RNA sequence: UUAAAGGAAUUGACGGAAGGGCACCACCAGGAGUGGAGCCUGCGGCUUAAUUUGACCAACACGGGAAACCUCACCCGGCCCGGACACGGACAGGAUUGACAGAUUGAUAGCUCUUUCUCGAUUCCGUGGGUGGUGGUGCAUGGCCGUUCUUAGUUGGUGGAGCGAUUUGUCUGGUUAAUUCCGAUAACGAACGAGACUCUGGCAUGCUAACUAGUUACGCGACCCCCGAGCGGUCGGCGUCCCCCAACUUCUUAGAGGGACAAGUGGCGUUCAGCCACCCGAGAUUGAGCAAUAACAGGUCUGUGAUGCCCUUAGAUGUCCGGGGCUGCACGCGCGCUACACUGACUGGCUCAGCGUGUGCCUACCCUACGCCGGCAGGCGCGGGUAACCCGUUGAACCCCAUUCGUGAUGGGGAUCGGGGAUUGCAAUUAUUCCCCAUGAACGAGGAAUUCCCAGUAAGUGCGGGUCAUAAGCUUGCGUUGAUUAAG
């Protein structure tokens, strides 16, 4: 409630993010053709380092 | 909304209409009437102030001791 | 406000060479991040762009909390004349992209 | 003015400094996760952040 | 700076989407704004408007993009030219509820009656292939006590989860 | 003396009017108990310089408000302009800033004053002007929330009945959690609301997958072994993605899909809708989210640059700064903890979990392992963790076994209260918190009345978020232990 008056309500905004995982052994110039292949706003993919 | 003890008014300044701080003699001769401010930016640019026994630079804020 | 004249040049030189700046409505904030070099405070950036609205020269709205700014047509030509600048030094609103 | 005692209080720990991000409520805000919104405004921006309703 | 945790990545870009929504609603109120969509790239990033009138959101040679992108750059901290907006004409102008509510704003701020304004926007959506739609105009009408008009027209669901994506509220 | 009184039909609301249904915000049957006692907290009152303020089932642990100052409006006092822009004069032969000394003050506020330098047209003054407002008015409003209202209701079109308001549709019944169905029929055909749907809870020895999860197998290491053997027992000891010097998914994580539908068998009823148990089965009512039409002069202008009007505008209701109050006590009221023991309490052993948070563009300060100093609170160095990667198999409490105490206002109770020790911080004083020793009050099961709830449910029991520098007797989630009574 934007005020303090009511009858004691409590809403539960819950946000649930999922995650998956994939290994590679590959050289990392063609890591660039892993990235730029979907525009896709609904993904958050991350690039792990290729120093090994 | 009365306030009878009368809070103080605005800071009115010196407003005295006399500078004249270079006295002229012997058909043109220069006199520093006050000592100049010895700071590391304003050598012979501005005047170090003169109280009746102490001196203090009005800009660079170093002081001359009580003598 | 105070209008220190070497510092109004500091805020006019960026408000002219781009038509944007991003002040944030909190006046007791010690430093302006976009200028960052000529020791200017957050407060005058309001209190000079108040003066640029009220002549009729700049135009603004209000964010969540930030200020944005856009130059009018009258504000463009007056500020190059204010800073002694020719009609070849131009603001970044005419054409900069390709 | 006169910078020596102008802003002399510690605006630090405690609710003198924690302001709302939206337009500065200083009564009952949410420091969790860097949201920093007023709780009255969390129903204005529930669907837009990603805090959808009970599912 | 050094990177930060994953639960605060997701409220970072969440609060990024909420803020330029609020600014562009104030910025593009008179042009039929109707939301934005973001795309994050590790290059020049990519945003679009959904404007009804793609005229006024453009300038001459793109002025009201290039200063509408620079404040996006110079507020959040995007680097030197890594973000770009685009105008885009929203399909079926009378089907997203935000757009004509911004356009019936100026049917009330234009100076018409509310009853000419409400029925006019009500028939428009209907003839734009609608299944059911309603408008409530509430507030201080002719008189002193604020009483409210509603113009429910057709059939409309209200409950369950399908009042999330069969409907759009404004 | 007065603009209605009076007639008849209609819709609502009501009746200590009849019929028929439902609810633990209702009862019966029962337990937990509050009201009795201590206390923490909230509201009234009184008192005060002020004890700022809103609300009186749907107010009274509420303003996500557990305030030391900040926040903060209220009180006492000191500064600042952060009163844009337009009008004229004062601005070049002396407009406007700043500041050391000192009697200045709460004050290293140049506030004022004596003295006197600096700043550079920025301004100051006069007048019209925005402006800011936790200033009024929620009975001018928007958004939102609350409620009758979680109970089963609401509506057109089109016909029929009626001068007409309106009505049938929306029904006698049978049944249903339910206008939910059957059927009955001047009504026929539809929309919401219910349901469906989303989440969640439960079975997948099926499917796909695992150096951030594991199991099993093996080689090594170490102990034990009647005896002395080990394919013997123990190991969260080590290694088997490091370029194979092992496979695999039961347990962990999810992802799709499968799974229950009242299907089968009987008794019922118009062999209609359906109800009653039984058999198979993990399960034969998992629990909540959303939630109609029409409304209340419900609350909030103190979340909001959502906001109309009024008020206030520099001797400011603007705003900074220090202190006081928001906490004061002959009294009453409401939530809530501990109790009032022997089913207990001590002391020492033995012991098993789930939910989840964690280092910042601003804002600088997080989770902690370990090591070493302290009888405790703690202190220093060393690390890991932006996290299924570290805290961490989260060794929680209750419990259990082992000893001490025996119905004693007692080792039950720990209020009250003295002194000392540390941590937090700009500041602990009106006790922030934590620890120690000492002090040891009522309280011996509770008047009239009243709440909450029926299956992992009430309850005992702890942990975790949120407020957080310090902070939980509050709230919101978690798991453990786990019921008596009910099908009306
Ligand atoms: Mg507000
Ligand atoms: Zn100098
Ligand atoms: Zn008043």
């Amino acid at each position: 409630t934007p005020c303090g008056e009511g009858s004691k309500t409590w809403d539960r905004f819950q946000m649930r993010i999922h995650k998956r995982l994939i290994d590679l052994h590959s050289p990392s110039e063609i890591v660039k053709q892993i990235t730029s292949i979907s525009i896709e706003p609904g993904v958050e993919v991350e690039v792990t380092i290729a120093d090994a | 909304y009365t306030t009878p003890k009368k809070n103080k008014h605005k800071r009115k300044k010196v407003k005295l209409a006399v500078l004249k701080y270079y006295k002229v003699d012997e058909n043109g001769k220069i006199s520093r009437l006050r000592r100049e401010c010895p700071s590391d930016e304003c050598g012979a640019g501005v005047f170090m102030a003169s109280h009746f026994d102490r001196h203090y630079c009005g800009k660079c804020c170093l002081t001359y001791c009580f003598n | 406000m105070l209008m220190p004249k070497k510092n109004r040049i500091a805020i006019y030189e960026l408000l002219f060479k781009e038509g944007v700046m991003v002040a944030k409505k909190d006046v007791h904030m010690p430093k302006h991040p976009e200028l960052a070099d000529k020791n200017v405070p957050n407060l005058h950036v309001m209190k000079a762009m108040q003066s640029l609205k009220s002549r009729g020269y700049v135009k603004e709205q209000f964010a969540w909390r930030h200020f944005y700014w856009y130059l009018t047509n009258e504000g463009i030509q007056y500020l190059r004349d204010y800073l002694h600048l020719p009609p070849e030094i131009v603001p970044a609103t005419l054409r900069r992209s390709r | 003015g006169h910078q020596q005692l102008y802003w002399s209080h510690p605006r630090k720990f405690g609710q003198g400094s924690r302001s709302c991000r939206v337009c500065s409520n200083r009564h009952g805000l949410i420091r969790k996760y860097g949201l920093n919104m007023c709780r009255q405004c969390f129903r204005q921006y529930a669907k837009d952040i990603g805090f959808i309703k009970l599912d | 700076a050094v990177q930060i945790s994953k639960k605060r990545k997701f409220v970072a870009d969440g609060i990024f989407k909420a803020e330029l929504n609020e600014f562009l609603t104030r910025e593009l109120a008179e042009d039929g704004y109707s939301g934005v969509e973001v795309r994050v790239t590790p290059t020049r990033t990519e945003i679009i408007i959904l404007a009804t009138r793609t005229q006024n959101v453009l300038g001459e040679k793109g002025r009201r993009i290039r200063e509408l992108t620079a404040v996006v750059q110079k507020r959040f901290g995007f680097p030197e030219g890594s973000v770009e907006l685009y105008a885009e004409k929203v399909a079926t102008r009378g089907l997203c509820a935000i757009a004509q509510a911004e356009s019936l704003r100026y049917k009330l701020l234009g100076g018409l009656a509310v009853r000419r304004a409400c029925y006019g926007v009500l028939r428009f959506i209907m003839e734009s292939g609608a299944k059911g739609c309603e408008v409530v105009v509430s507030g201080k009408l002719r008189g002193q006590r604020a009483k409210s008009m509603k113009f429910v027209d057709g059939l409309m669901i209200h409950s369950g989860d399908p009042v999330n994506y069969y409907v759009d509220t404004a």
